[PDB]
Order: C-alpha cells, then sequence, then structure tokens
C-alpha cells in the first residue's frame, strides 16, 4: 500500500517519517503522542463507509509506519491498542447485528470452532483515554515502589536516561524516615552527560550521591542491595530494550552475585512483537564521537551501540501504573490491550 | 527566516571522471547501490528547501526522466523540480547569467556545487548567516568548513591553505599547490592589503572542501557585472578579498565534525567507506529513503538488504554492504567491499579493499584488490586487478587477464587503452 | 622540611584509609635532595603510560645513577646519613604516588646489598662491583624472565585466534607485536579502554605504529562485541599470598564476562611480584588518586569544556571517587604464565619460600 | 645465570674418537680455571681474526 | 631393540603391571645396552627414541609422562659426584625396581584409601582405570555394604567390558545412558573417575565425556572424584575450554555426504577445570588441592 490515497486528506505522515528519520523528534513518549495525534487526524478526517476496509487500512497504515522506522516501538504499540479497542466494540457491534459461552475472558477453543453504529466517538475516546494513561505512570508505581528501599540499605542505578525512574528515586527519596546511598554506573560513549545530569539532580534533592566509573563496578559490589533499569521498551517473553549503555555487564555482575534488579517502564512501552533477534532491533551510534582523526581511523574500526538488550533471566520485577508483575506474567497484560490478531500486522 | 530556494550545479564536473560520464549523466550514477541525487536532495530537505532548480545539459533528457520516477514529483512534496535547460558546455559565471536572465533569485538562495553529503545540522548554520548579515549592508556569501585528519597527505587536488580570523571568521588568502605530487613549486604568499586590520593572523592548511554556499540576492548581480570570473573558488573570493567593491564580507563557518564533498575516485571511495562506518550520525541506509530499498542493520558494521542471499562457509572481513537479489557462492574471502543489487558471485573469490557497483558477475578463482567494477560490466575466470584500476560502462573481460596498478578502461563504444568489446587488451580486439 | 595539609574536594563517607592528597608544584624543601628522584616523582604523579611492569626497571635505573654520582664524605664513613636519605626518597615517593610491591622487593634489595658489604672497603673499587651486580641482576630476573614468557606464549598460541586485550602492560604489548611481526599468524585483536588512564588507547596506537587489524571498544560495549571471538588477556600487578589477582581497575568484570561466555582468561605475570601481605577486598589498601582525572568530558585528554559540570568543594553533599587498583576473583582466571613456564594461580606463595 | 651469550668454563669429561660425541662438565672446575680458558678463548678469537683479513684480500679459503 | 615392539608385547594379557610402568622398562632395556656411561651417546638418543615413540602414537598421552619421570630420575641420579660405574648400576637396577614398586602402590591405595564407600554409598563410575577396580574388588573382600551404577562408555563398546569384569566378582549392577545421567543424581551418593592423565593447572585428561559429568555433579553439590597412579603428570595445559594436544580431530564439520559414512567423530577425549576437583587418590599420601602443580614444580625446580 502506497501514499496515493493519502496526500490531501492526510499530509502530516511526510513530517513523521522525517521526524523519525533524521531524530528531530526525541524520547519515547512524545513520539507515542506524536502517534496519538496522527490517529486522531486519520479518524475526524478519513471517510469509512465500511469497517472491515478502514480496519485493513488502519493495519496497512500501521505497518508502512513500522517500515518507516523499527525502533519507535511506543508508536506501534499504541496503534496496536486502539485497534484492540476498536475491535471489541465491532465484536459487539455484531452480536446486535446478528440479532455465547466462555469459562474467562478470553477463550483457545474460539478459534478452532466456526463463530451502521456510532462506533467512531467510541474510537475516539479510546485514543483521549491512551493519553491519559501516557500523561501520569509514576503516581501508580510509587504506591508501590516505596515499599522496597529500607534503611540503611546501597542502590546501584544503571541507565539515568529515562525520565521515569528518576521521578521514582526522588518520590523515595522525599521520605524523611528513608535513608539510602547510591551508586552511579557512568556509561561512557552514550551516557555520559546524562548520568552527570541525574548526578547533580540528586546533589540538589539532598542525598548522598557516589559517581562510579564503568571499571569501578566489581570492588563495591559486597555492599550493593538493589539494582534499577532505565529501559526503554518492554516485551513478551520478559526481555527488555534499555535506554543506551552500561546495561548488561553491571545486569550480569548482579546476577552473579544474586542481587535483585528492579524495572521501572510503563504498559505504553510494552509490545506484544517478540525481540528474536537482537541485531534486527538494537541500533547503533557513531563513531566520531570516540576518536579524533580520520585517515588513521580508517584502519582503527571503531564499534560502538545506543540501545542494551538484556535476557529475561536477570530481571525478577516490572512494577507498573496498574501493579507490580514478573517476566513470567507480563505476557498476559499485553494481552489485556493488544489483542491476538493485531500482532501480526 | 523561512521560505528558501534551491539552486543546485549539476553536471560541472565532467571529464574529471576520466573514465567514466560519457553516455550517462555525472550525478545518476549510484554511490552505494543508490543515485547520488537522493543524497543531496535529503541534505537539501533537512536545511529547509521550498523550490528546487537543477542545472541539466549533458543527458538532460535521462535527468528529466528521473525527475518524473523521482518521489518529489508527486503533489506531496514542499519542493518542486523544474530543471533549467541550456546550450552545451559552459562555466559557472555564464550559468549565474543564464540565471539571472530568467530571474528568480529572491533572498539569501542556496547555491551548491556538485554533490555533498553530510550530518551536520543547517538551522544553526542559517541563524548564524542571518545574525552576521544583520550586522552589516554589505555582506556577501557563507562558505562551509570542517577540520581535517590532522596531517594532509592523501589531498592533492584541492589541498587549499586558509589564513582565517578568530573573531570574525573572514578568509584571507586562497592558493592551490601541486607539492606533495610534484615537487617543484613549495612556496607561500600573503597580500599585505588586510595586516593593519585584522592583527589575529592564524595561518591553516588542514581544512577540507565543501562547497555549499548560502547566496545573498547581491552574488547573480555581482556575477552580471563582473563576467571575467568564469569560477567560484579561485578567482571570485580572491577578487572579492582584493577589494573589487570596497567594504564587503563573506563567511567562513568551521565545524569539528565531518564534512567533504565528493571530488575524483580515491576520495568518492573514502566517502563510500566514511558512509559504511558510523562516521554520518544520521545518514544510515537501514532507514530506508527511496521507499523500494529494504536494507537492514546486522553486527560488525555489515549491511545487508531483504532477499539477500549467501552460502555457507564464507569468512568475512570488516564492513561490507550487500544489494539485493545477489547470489553469492562457497569459499569467498570479502574484506571491506560493497557488492551492488542483483550480483551473482561465482565460488572461491578473494577480495580486499575493492568496489562493486549495479548487477556485476565476478568469475570463478578471480581475485579483487582496490579496484572499481561500474554498472553491467562483467568479470570472468582468473581476473587479477592492483590497486585504483577504473573499469567502465559495460565493459566485457572475459576470460584469462592480468592487469597492473592504475589502468584506466574506456566506458563508452577512445584515448585511454582497453576497450568496452570482449577482451581487454592483452590482444589486440576493439573498434 | 617538605608541605602538609590542604586537600582539594570532599573526603566522603565510605572508603577512607589510604592516601589521596601533597606536592604538586614546588615551595620550599630541603637542601640535599638530588632532583632525579623529585623528577621521577614529579612524572609519576601525572603518568599515563607506565603500568606495573616499567615503573620498577625505571626505579632501579634511578638507583643506579644516584650511585654512579655517590660520593662518599670524607668525615664519616659510606652508610652514616645514606640510610636516612633513601628513608627521605622513600617519604617522597609515597607523598607522589604510594609505593608497589615490586618496588617494596627493590628496596629490600637494596637494604640486603647495603648489608652484605661493610664499611671498610674504598669508594671507587666498591661501587664498581655494586652497580655491575645489579645490572646483572636485573638482567637476570626481569628482561630474560620476559623473554621466556614470550616465548611460553609463543608455542601457546594455536591457528586462527581472535582476541579482546587491556591495560598498558609491557609485556602484553611486547606480545602482540611479537605476533605481529615474527609469527605471522592470523590474529585479530579487540582493544578496552579505561576512564582514569589511557592505556587501551595507548595500546592501540602501538598497533598501528605495527600495522596490526584493530577493532577499538569500551567498558560498556560488551554485549554486542562477541556477536568466533576466543582468546581473552589481561595485565597483572601483583598476586596476593591467598591468590587473588590484585591489579589494575577494568579486568574483573571483562573476566567475568568472559567466564559467562563459555571461554576462559589467561594472565601474564613475573617471578618477583608475588607478596606476603594477606588482602581479600580493594577496601584494605587501594591506589586512590585526586578527582582531577574524571573531569574532562570524552575525546581526548586536552580539551576543557565549559559544560554542565567543573565544581566540588561548593557543591554540598556530593561524593566523585574513583579506584585505581582492584582485586579480581580467584577462581575466574585459569591461567598463569610465569617464570615455571606455566601454572594455576591457587599456587599463591610456591615461589615466594623458594626466593 | 647463564642463558644466552654469556661465556661459561667447561672442561672435557669423556671423548669417543670415532663418530663425534663430547662430554662436558662445570662443577669440577675451579675458581683459577675461569680466568684461564676465558683468556684462552680470547687467544682463539684473535687469531681467527688475525686469519680473515687474508681470506678477503686474496679472496682464498 | 626398539620400544615400540616392546609395547606391542602386551595385548591380550595386561590387567596387571600399568602401562607407564612397562613403557619406564622398556626404556631402560633399551639404555642397559649401548652403555649409559656416557652423556652425550645416550640421552640424547634417548630423547631421539622418545621422539619416534611420540610420532608413532595412535592414541596415547601417559607415556610422554612416564618418559620425561624416567629423565627426570636420571637426572637426579648423577647429583651424588661418586663414580661413573655405581651410579650406573643403581640407575639400571631401578627400573625392574620401579616395576616392583607399582604392585606395593597398589597394594598401598587398596588397603588405605578404600574408605569412601561404606555406608551403603551408591558410586558412579566413568573411565577405566585398573587402580579404581582394583579398590573395588578388593573392598568386596572386606565384605561391606556397597552399589554400583554403571555409565555407558563408547569408544569401541569399553562399556560392555567393564560390566563383564564385575559379573566375576557377583555384584548387581545396572546400565546408564550418558544423556539421562542429568535425570538420576538423587539416590547416587558420589561420583568416582580414572584418569588418562592430570594436567598442570590441576585439572583432568579423560575419555568420551567428563566434563558434563563434572558439570552435574557441581550443580547439584555431590561430590566428584579422581583416582589414578601417581605417575600421570605431563606438562601440559589446557589453557581454554575445548583444547588438548589430541592425535583425533577436533570437532570437524564433515561435507555433505549421502550414504552416511562419515558420522562418528565425536569427541572421545574430554578436559574439566581445576575446581571441580574434592578428593585425589594416590600412593603417595592423601592429597588434592594443588599437590599436583606443587610436585611438578619440585621436578623441575622452576
Amino acid at each position: 500500500h502506497p501514499n496515493a490515497a493519502t496526500s490531501d486528506v492526510n499530509v502530516t505522515i511526510d513530517t513523521f517519517v522525517a521526524k523519525l528519520k533524521r531524530r528531530q523528534v526525541q524520547g519515547s513518549y512524545a513520539i507515542a503522542l506524536e502517534t496519538l495525534q496522527l490517529l486522531m487526524r486519520f479518524i475526524s478526517a478519513a471517510r469509512w463507509n465500511h469497517v472491515n476496509d478502514l480496519i485493513e487500512q488502519i493495519r496497512d497504515l500501521g505497518n508502512s509506519l513500522e517500515k518507516a522506522h523499527p525502533t519507535a516501538f511506543s508508536c506501534g504499540n499504541v496503534i496496536r491498542r486502539i485497534l484492540a479497542v476498536l475491535r471489541d466494540e465491532v465484536e459487539e457491534d455484531t452480536m446486535s447485528t446478528t440479532v455465547v459461552a466462555e469459562p474467562l475472558i478470553s477463550s483457545m477453543f474460539n478459534l478452532l470452532q466456526k463463530p451502521k453504529t456510532d462506533y467512531r466517538q467510541v474510537a475516539i475516546q479510546g485514543i483521549k483515554d491512551l493519553i491519559d494513561e501516557i500523561k501520569n505512570i509514576d503516581e501508580g508505581i510509587q504506591q508501590i515502589a516505596i515499599d522496597l528501599i529500607h534503611d540503611h540499605e546501597i542502590l546501584l542505578t544503571p541507565t539515568p536516561d529515562s525520565k521515569t525512574v528518576l521521578k521514582f528515586l526522588i518520590t523515595a527519596r522525599e521520605r524523611s524516615n528513608r535513608t539510602f546511598t547510591v551508586l552511579v554506573t557512568e556509561g561512557f560513549p552514550n551516557n555520559t552527560k546524562n548520568a552527570h545530569e541525574f548526578a547533580k539532580k540528586l546533589a540538589q534533592h539532598n542525598i548522598e550521591t557516589l559517581v562510579v566509573p564503568d571499571s569501578a563496578v566489581f570492588a563495591l559490589m559486597s555492599r550493593v542491595g538493589k539494582v534499577i533499569i532505565g529501559t526503554k521498551a518492554v516485551f513478551v517473553n520478559g526481555g527488555t530494550i534499555s535506554s543506551n549503555s552500561g546495561v548488561s555487564s553491571v545486569c550480569e555482575c548482579a546476577r552473579e552475585f544474586r542481587t535483585p534488579v528492579f524495572a521501572v517502564a510503563g504498559l505504553y512501552k510494552l509490545s506484544p512483537l517478540y525481540p528474536f533477534d537482537v541485531e534486527k532491533f538494537v541500533e547503533f551510534g557513531g563513531s566520531q564521537r570516540i576518536l579524533p582523526r580520520m585517515d588513521p581511523r580508517k584502519r582503527l574500526d571503531t564499534v560502538n551501540q545506543i540501545t542494551d538488550y538484556v535476557p529475561p533471566e536477570n530481571i525478577d520485577i516490572y512494577i507498573t501504573n496498574v501493579g507490580g508483575f514478573n517476566p513470567s506474567f507480563i505476557y498476559r497484560i499485553a494481552w489485556d490491550n493488544y489483542k491476538q490478531i493485531d500482532v501480526h500486522l | 527566516e523561512d521560505r528558501l530556494q534551491a539552486v543546485v550545479l549539476t553536471d560541472s564536473y565532467e571529464t574529471r571522471f576520466m573514465p567514466l560520464t560519457a553516455v550517462k549523466p555525472r550525478c545518476l550514477l549510484p554511490l552505494a547501490n543508490v543515485p547520488l541525487i537522493e543524497y543531496t536532495l535529503e541534505f537539501l530537505a533537512k536545511a529547509g528547501v521550498h523550490e528546487v532548480f537543477l542545472i541539466c545539459s549533458s543527458h538532460a533528457n535521462q535527468i528529466n526522466d528521473y525527475i518524473e520516477n523521482s518521489k518529489w514529483n508527486l503533489p506531496w512534496s514542499p519542493f518542486k523540480i523544474t530543471t533549467i535547460m541550456s546550450p552545451e558546455a559552459r562555466c559557472t559565471g555564464d550559468v549565474m547569467r543564464d540565471l539571472d536572465n530568467r530571474g528568480i533569485i529572491t533572498g539569501d538562495f542556496i547555491l551548491v556545487s556538485g554533490d555533498v553529503l553530510t550530518n551536520i545540522d543547517f538551522s544553526k548554520m542559517l541563524e548564524f548567516h542571518k545574525k552576521m548579515h544583520l550586522q552589516d549592508k554589505d555582506h556577501i556569501s557563507t562558505m562551509c568548513l570542517s577540520k581535517a585528519s590532522t596531517y594532509p597527505k592523501t589531498r592533492t587536488i584541492e589541498p587549499a591553505a586558509f589564513v582565517l580570523d578568530k573573531s570574525t571568521s573572514r578568509c584571507i588568502y586562497y592558493q592551490d599547490l601541486p607539492l606533495p605530487s610534484s615537487r617543484e613549486k613549495t612556496s607561500i604568499q600573503i597580500d599585505p592589503e588586510l595586516l593593519d586590520n585584522v592583527d589575529e593572523f592564524v595561518i591553516r592548511n588542514d581544512l577540507i572542501d565543501c562547497r555549499i554556499d548560502i547566496c545573498t540576492s547581491h552574488v547573480p548581480l555581482i556575477f552580471q557585472e563582473n563576467f571575467d570570473y568564469q569560477s567560484l573558488r579561485t578567482d571570485f573570493v580572491k577578487g572579492v578579498i582584493s577589494s573589487d567593491i570596497l567594504g564587503k564580507h563573506i563567511y567562513a563557518y568551521l565545524t569539528d565534525e565531518y564534512a567533504v564533498r565528493v571530488e575524483s575516485w580515491q576520495t568518492y571511495d573514502t566517502i563510500s567507506q566514511d558512509f559504511l562506518g558510523r562516521w554520518c550520525y544520521p545518514l544510515v541506509l537501514d532507514s530506508n529513503i527511496q521507499d523500494d530499498q529494504t536494507y537492514s542493520y546486522e553486527s560488525r558494521h555489515i549491511y545487508k538488504e531483504k532477499d539477500v542471499v549467501l552460502a555457507q562457509s564464507c569468512k568475512i572481513g570488516k564492513c561490507t554492504a550487500i544489494g539485493s537479489g545477489t547470489k553469492i557462492g562457497e569459499g569467498t574471502k570479502i574484506e571491506n567491499s560493497v557488492i551492488g543489487r542483483n550480483c551473482q558471485i561465482g565460488e572461491n573469490i578473494r577480495i580486499k579493499n575493492s568496489f562493486i557497483w549495479d548487477d556485476c558477475i565476478i568469475g570463478n578463482n578471480s581475485i579483487i584488490d582496490h579496484s572499481l567494477i561500474a554498472s553491467n560490466a562483467t568479470l570472468g575466470s582468473n581476473v587479477r586487478l592492483n590497486d585504483g584500476c577504473i573499469i567502465g560502462f559495460n565493459v566485457k573481460i572475459d576470460d584469462n587477464m592480468d592487469l597492473d596498478r592504475n589502468t584506466k578502461i574506456s566506458a563508452s563504444p577512445q584515448d585511454l587503452d582497453d576497450q568496452t568489446l570482449a577482451v581487454s587488451i592483452v590482444g589486440d580486439k576493439g573498434v | 622540611p617538605g608541605i602538609s595539609s590542604v586537600i582539594p574536594t570532599v573526603l566522603e563517607q565510605s572508603f577512607d584509609n589510604s592516601s589521596l592528597i601533597s606536592v604538586k608544584e614546588l615551595l620550599l624543601n630541603k637542601d640535599l635532595i638530588h632532583p632525579s628522584i623529585l623528577l621521577l616523582t614529579s612524572h609519576l604523579a601525572h603518568y599515563k603510560i607506565v603500568g606495573s611492569i616499567p615503573r620498577c626497571i625505571a626505579m632501579l635505573e634511578v638507583f643506579q645513577i644516584v650511585i654512579k654520582d655517590y660520593q662518599t664524605p670524607k668525615g664519616t664513613t659510606l652508610s652514616r646519613n645514606l640510610t636516612s636519605y633513601l628513608s627521605h626518597q622513600i617519604d617522597l615517593l609515597k607523598k607522589a604516588r604510594p609505593l608497589s610491591v615490586t618496588m617494596g622487593n627493590a628496596i629490600r634489595w637494596l637494604k640486603q646489598e647495603i648489608s652484605l658489604i661493610d664499611p671498610s672497603t674504598p669508594d671507587k673499587a666498591a661501587k664498581k662491583d655494586l652497580c655491575e651486580k645489579i645490572g646483572q641482576f636485573a638482567k637476570e630476573k626481569i628482561e630474560l624472565a620476559d623473554q621466556l614468557i614470550i616465548d611460553n606464549a609463543s608455542t601457546q598460541i594455536e591457528e586462527s585466534t581472535t582476541i579482546v586485550t587491556y591495560g598498558s602492560s609491557k609485556v602484553l604489548t611486547e606480545l602482540l607485536l611479537h605476533n605481529a611481526i615474527s609469527l605471522k599468524k592470523n590474529i585479530k585483536v579487540i582493544v578496552v579502554d579505561s576512564r582514569p588512564l589511557f592505556e587501551g588507547r595507548k595500546m592501540a596506537e602501538t598497533l598501528r605504529n605495527a600495522g596490526v587489524n584493530v577493532m577499538y571498544a569500551l567498558i560498556t560495549s560488551l554485549d554486542t562485541i562477541f556477536n568466533d571471538v576466543d582468546y581473552v588477556f589481561l595485565g597483572a600487578h601483583s598476586i596476593l599470598s591467598n591468590g587473588f589477582l590484585y591489579s589494575r581497575a577494568g579486568t574483573a568484570m571483562l573476566a567475568m564476562s568472559a567466564k559467562r561466555r563459555n571461554i576462559p582468561v589467561l594472565v601474564c605475570c613475573e617471578s618477583l611480584k608475588f607478596s606476603q601481605r594477606v588482602q581479600l577486598d580493594s577496601v584494605t589498601f587501594n591506589e586512590l588518586a585526586d578527582p582531577n582525572d574524571l573531569v574532562n568530558i570524552d575525546y581526548e585528554n586536552p580539551v576543557e569544556r565549559r559544560g554542565n559540570k567543573g565544581a566540588l568543594l561548593n557543591q554540598f553533599i556530593k561524593e566523585r571517587k574513583f579506584e585505581k587498583k582492584k582485586l579480581a576473583m580467584e577462581n575466574k582466571p585459569k591461567g598463569n604464565k610465569i617464570g615455571g613456564k606455566k601454572g594455576s594461580e591457587g599456587e599463591s606463595k610456591d615461589a615466594s619460600n623458594e626466593e | 645465570l647463564i642463558r644466552v651469550g654469556k661465556n661459561d668454563v667447561a672442561v672435557v669429561l669423556r671423548v669417543d674418537k670415532e663418530k663425534g660425541y663430547i662430554d662436558l662438565s662445570k662443577r669440577r672446575v675451579s675458581s683459577e680455571d675461569i680466568i684461564k680458558c676465558e683468556e684462552k678463548y680470547q687467544k682463539s678469537k684473535t687469531v681467527h681474526s688475525i686469519l680473515r683479513y687474508c681470506a678477503e684480500k686474496f679472496q682464498i679459503p | 631393540f626398539n620400544i615400540t615392539e616392546t609395547y606391542l608385547r602386551f595385548l591380550e594379557e595386561d590387567t596387571e603391571m600399568t602401562m607407564p610402568i612397562a613403557a619406564i622398562e622398556a626404556l631402560v632395556t633399551l639404555l642397559r645396552i649401548k652403555t649409559p656411561e656416557t652423556a652425550a651417546e645416550m640421552i640424547n638418543t634417548i630423547k631421539s627414541s622418545t621422539e619416534e615413540l611420540i610420532k608413532s602414537i595412535p592414541n596415547s598421552v601417559s607415556l610422554r609422562a612416564g618418559c620425561d619421570i624416567f629423565m627426570r630420575f636420571v637426572l637426579r641420579n648423577l647429583h651424588l659426584y661418586g663414580d661413573w660405574e655405581n651410579c650406573k648400576q643403581h640407575l639400571i637396577e631401578n627400573g625392574q625396581l620401579f616395576v616392583s614398586r607399582a604392585k606395593k602402590s597398589r597394594n598401598k591405595i587398596a588397603e588405605i584409601g578404600v574408605d569412601f564407600i561404606a555406608d551403603d554409598d551408591i558410586i558412579l563410575v566413568h573411565g577405566y582405570s585398573r587402580a579404581v577396580f582394583s579398590l573395588l574388588n578388593h573392598a568386596a573382600n572386606k565384605f561391606i555394604r556397597f552399589r554400583c551404577v554403571v555409565t555407558e562408555s563408547r569408544p569401541s563398546k569399553q562399556g560392555n567390558q567393564l560390566y563383564t569384569l564385575l559379573e566375576q566378582k557377583g555384584i548387581p549392577v545396572t546400565l546408564i545412558v550418558d544423556s539421562a545421567v542429568g535425570a538420576v543424581i538423587d539416590k547416587v551418593d558420589k561420583v568416582f573417575v580414572g584418569a588418562e592423565g592430570v594436567a598442570e593447572s590441576g585439572g583432568i585428561i579423560n575419555l568420551v565425556g567428563t566434563y558434563s559429568v563434572g558439570v552435574l555433579a557441581h550443580n547439584a553439590r555431590k561430590p566428584f572424584y579422581v583416582v589414578t597412579e601417581s605417575h600421570k603428570f605431563v606438562r601440559m595445559f589446557p589453557l581454554s575450554s575445548d583444547d588438548l594436544p589430541m592425535a583425533g580431530p577436533p570437532l570437524d564439520f564433515t561435507r555433505r555426504t549421502d550414504d552416511l559414512e562419515d558420522a562418528l567423530r565425536g569427541p572421545t577425549i574430554d578436559y574439566t577445570a581445576q575446581e571441580y576437583i574434592t578428593a585425589l587418590i594416590t600412593d603417595l599420601g592423601v592429597l588434592t588441592p594443588s599437590a599436583v602443580s606443587e610436585e611438578l614444580i619440585k621436578m623441575w625446580y622452576d
């Protein structure tokens, strides 16, 4: 499906693509917001007449968006959620149009056995709901989050790039009765400035801050109590894509020492697609930032990557806005938000 | 600040690429299995363009066809393509005059000479240009410069020595020397016209050419006025310096990041290598710009498109890119070389630092080293090539041939040895 | 008399036992000190090249030079104030940069030598023989040992290799160079760099100066570098009486990673680096430096950017501390290349009682 | 101590005067013989030096 | 006179004197003909012979260890600075004497180092060694409750042979495939192993599958044991997990065949790490932790 049908009806797709390609848009939240806006635009302006055809068109659009940018998971996720929202309503409608038993909320045997309305408003409302959900995640985490950290315990923080994780930390630090020491890993080629900023923020907040280089993780590990990840995207089996540099090794270390590994992200970051390949989804950074000169640097081929992938075996906890979950359970949450056919587009 | 037109100086540096540029246009040729114009267009878009103007003369019909086929022809584009058709063979002065005669020039117009692809953001540069313009009434044009690889040694064609100021960023002297290639003239001259006004004199050589110009409305008028200036770098800048029109300013923008224009063959190769690596920050093939492209990223700087087939047990080195529809056999050693789209590679072939264009057949038991093969030119069984051997259009290298260092092969079916017909010159066959 | 007190930045809450302060710019000292020691101290304080191996050699050279320059006073004997001088030198060294195990060993050797020849012999005959003896010793226990190690390594390396390396350890550089030049095998070298000292960069430069295929990586980028790659080599500082690897910064993590991803690690060491001092953690005694090393924002050492950070004393409750010497786990390294060809790290003090 | 290049003093134990097998010893050598053997070696070297220039000049074996 | 011929002597018989001992005897015999007085005519020749033997080796490791031990012994011998005749005579005597010693060592092992299996401890035995078998048989003479578990060894059906040797003593036995070895660790108490050689690092040079077994033992915390006659210390260092000086191919990927011809080329020799050993039973005292390495150091004086 090409962009021959959408030219004067919807123009913003091109702009979105541009934003994606040259990285004019920054932060997954912003991307999600943009996607939502696009969806709204599609809904308010275009014509349908039929429902299945419309659904197909939407699917095609989603596919196109995916093809334009693979590292933008939030965009995909939101679309999927919207589709799911549509789908249930459609199913409900069909039952009235025609004019059923189930043990649970969803059935497996229903796939094997042979099975005009104001749905537009409902669809519109769905988008609004999604927006609302996106707006506040930290408020639904803090009631569970400020129960884990105790007095005279030491925290270790890889990936300070995420905006949620910092907030979570701050909320914990607010409490007068609670006291903890913070060890911060830098992350050289991608996270350094961000890490520094985080450290500064911590200092401002009036907490004991310890800036640790990437090599000095091993010596302090006898005192480490907990591990927190600043992840960017959540998946099916448990595996997560983290917000750039210095996460994997630390996680491995934690696993070795049997240190508890926590993860805070959200359900809008959660994807119903499987991360079958690390090489396909993980994007690599820039060689220019590491070392100067060009003519001797033709011989010196430098390897540097943005995003990081951590196996589900190391991570045990996934606290979101709903509540505390596991990597062995999060799949069901995704299913509760994205339907069966909506996985493949 | 908004609404800016673009004029691209295309079909200007023909015969500079001595084997090629005879049948097909210069810019239409692929950089990395995809045309060179596209990159330029993308760059322009990034900068901020509202209307596109291209200068065509040599094989213009093909260019027109390409434009028709291209994505910007459809109404979704913010910028439309309208080509300037001119009589054959003229200098950049004449072209400028022609442009002036037509009359589309408004405000701060963009003039780009050749094809350039770089990673640096342009909005900031534009802002700087605006601010500097706002300083004094008689400000002319912007020049782009980047820091070189510490010491210059691979630069012989254009090793321009830029004497620059730190406070104002303005050029004082321009000079070209063939000193590293041929030791005949090793001399540096300084003109005393601007010694007692600048004071802060910084003499530099290690700066690479970009040839991207942000130009005011004065420039075409100036060109019309002084018809002696045929070129834009050697005579023009110097003239400006030596006070042709009194009390005027020019820009020389300095950037720490990578920015190099396409000029020769080795330089082109280097650019390609850079592109393959992570030198350019957002410019990667896996993003897919032409929409027909289906490139994907893999470990150790390896690019693979969709429908790429590679057989088992083949040890690969560093930095390799493969185009769509390829069939590669067994026992191959591939190192720092790009393979074109729909190319059929045989068995037991050792490749090091080479370059392969679109749709090429590489024969069984052959060695390729640091040499380029153009589109639809085929290599036969047992061909041994050395460093810097350019092969032209549709050249059929058949069974058993050996070619020494820096051997150039003709493209059109004249003066240089080895022709387009059967067997390259070891036994005399051709037109 | 020297200089005392006045220390920059916060003292922090944790890890406070060893000296981290001191003379950087000289002001008022005793008028008897030979300047070569001072110069050496100045160098060591702001050094970016040295790593365990060459330091001791340098020290030895300095000592030899001192001996050559040494003149016996007309009144007192050859050893009366010499010991005092030595003590002063030691104190200066400690003030500048804490003494290593090799340095301690050297000091012990010197002391032994002093005891051996009693004050009775003339000046020009004694020191003639002393300097020669010391040279001979140097030839024996250091260079020859290194050569032996190299040769051992040579036979140990098989066909088709892909190696990840770390450090400014001279022996490793020698090894890699040897591989590149005289062996002519299919060697691939991958380099890891660290923040406190640009050792990896130096290694890379050295490799370039020979003409080797080089991949360049860091401590963070390790999850993608493996995805073919087999051997891992590290540079050791000293092995204790326990058997644990008491070495430089980013080694232990690398070793752990190697252990996780199937293939074990090999470490090289000399037959003099062994110590009788017992410790099992980095908290006991550690090389701690001024937080001036962790100021520069990436790229290169001399850049100086006014970005986000540039304050330590004015900041309320902020602890910016880094460690140089680490204690790696015992079981993780399997191969140890010493004076006795090949052996396990669990031997600990088999050479210490042997002397 | 020994390894490569350094001069070491030896005394002949057992000789097989038929094909070519020579047995040597270092422990039997006293401190007096050290200088002597070295001196002998030096003499030999000098002799060799003497019969080398001749070989060079007249171009004869 | 040949050592190879001597070696090819015993084949259907054996099952008594240790191999490394027979080789030593052969070496001694070779020596005591061409006058051991001269060191120039003899030691070099011995070395050459050893090299030849190494070249001729089909699939044997311990020979080298034996020969180097012999060499070391010889070196030790001429430190008395007495006379050439008496020392030579002593050396000559020390060949048959060495052979005699082996039996005594075995006896010592079978009487002292058999206390591990006492309170009906179920044994998992893999890797054929004579010493272990002797220990087992000698343990049945003291009427002590015990039980045996056999893991299937497949170089050329040695497992069957092993089960045939245990039937002579009349003792209940069962066969277990080395795939379901992970499933059964529950009732089986301790794991016992017979080794081809002990490495410089401490680890064990063995047969068709031992590393996996070791790993399993580690997982289960049920201790791993090695019982060998103390003369299998070779100057060899397995630096990585899959490297040894092997005569056979180290995992060779055979080309696409059709008639099913090239398949059986699986690893017939495997290596396990130094940490896996809990107790090593040898005649020269009950010593394990880093004892082999110490012995090596003592031998080479380095």
